[PDB]
């Protein structure tokens, strides 16, 4: 379920960047879909949590996505840049994805 | 009755996150899932043995799916090969993961529809109890129409 990390990065203790790999075996493309293979919203939402969880704001747990967009689709072979920034006085990760333009982006609330 | 929840999408094992087709009509469908080791879920447990609350997404996202793919049916329409979520808005959940055990009903509404668009507010429930609302959008492309979105 989680991709390949080619590196990590953490310029604050709020902050962190991610350099992603898709495989084409990433179980997530399985069966998603026969005619093109394409990482699901949901994953990319996924890894943010991973990421927040382990490194931002361990502890907390998922409230909402206030607001995602997912504005262009992410096959295997793509390498991705995550950029993730948890505010913790306003409850706030914000996240982007970026290919190594922007393919997702969103707001998601923790609560403690 | 229904098809297995499966072929209404383009989706196929394991990649299928609802188990049941309960209802469908011209702006609404309702689908249902199970927290389980054994069933389309236990994949996507956590190390308690739950379903994280960020998968709501997903599932409604797969019951709009359903709704589009029962209607092509009814229509004598091609099956769709592709399903996209474009975004979500104030996806709200009362608790942090669905507990292993309980049995969801996934139930959307049609705001706006079109060829390939559709928005849509949900509801995910446990016995009458409301545990997630939101919005969704979602866009249906021709493979062809993929091809020329990821080259230009
Ligand atoms: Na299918």
């Amino acid at each position: 379920m989680k991709p390949i990390e080619i590196h990590r990065e953490q310029p604050a203790q709020h902050e962190a960047m991610i350099q992603l790999y898709l495989d084409p075996t990433l179980d997530w493309f399985r069966g998603h879909f026969p005619v093109q293979p394409l990482l699901p919203g949901v994953a990319q939402i996924d890894w943010v949590m991973h990421y927040a969880q382990t490194l931002l704001a361990p502890g907390w747990s998922f409230s909402s996505i206030e607001m995602v967009k997912f504005q262009f689709p992410l096959q295997p072979g793509n390498t991705l840049l995550l950029k993730i920034n948890w505010d913790e006085k306003k409850h706030l990760l914000t996240f982007r994805y970026d290919l190594d333009q922007t393919a997702s982006q969103g707001k998601i609330k923790l609560c403690r | 009755r229904y098809l297995p929840v499966d072929r209404y999408l383009p989706h196929e094992a394991p990649m299928v996150l609802l188990e049941q087709v309960i209802n469908v009509s011209d702006n609404h469908v309702h689908c249902q899932v199970t927290v389980s080791r054994d069933g389309v879920l236990s994949p996507f447990l956590n190390q308690d043995g739950h379903l994280p609350g960020w998968f709501a997404i997903e599932m409604m996202a797969q019951a709009i799916g359903v709704w589009s793919g029962w209607h092509r049916k009814e229509r004598k329409e091609a099956d769709s090969a592709l399903g996209m979520l474009l975004g979500g808005r104030a996806v709200r959940c009362q608790v942090p993961a669905f507990t292993q055990g309980s049995v969801l009903d996934i139930q959307m509404n049609l705001l706006l529809q079109d060829e390939k668009f559709g928005s849509f507010e949900g509801e995910i429930s446990c016995y009458g109890t409301v545990l997630v609302t939101g919005r969704l959008n979602t866009y249906q492309p021709n493979k062809t129409e993929l091809i020329q979105l990821i080259n230009k």
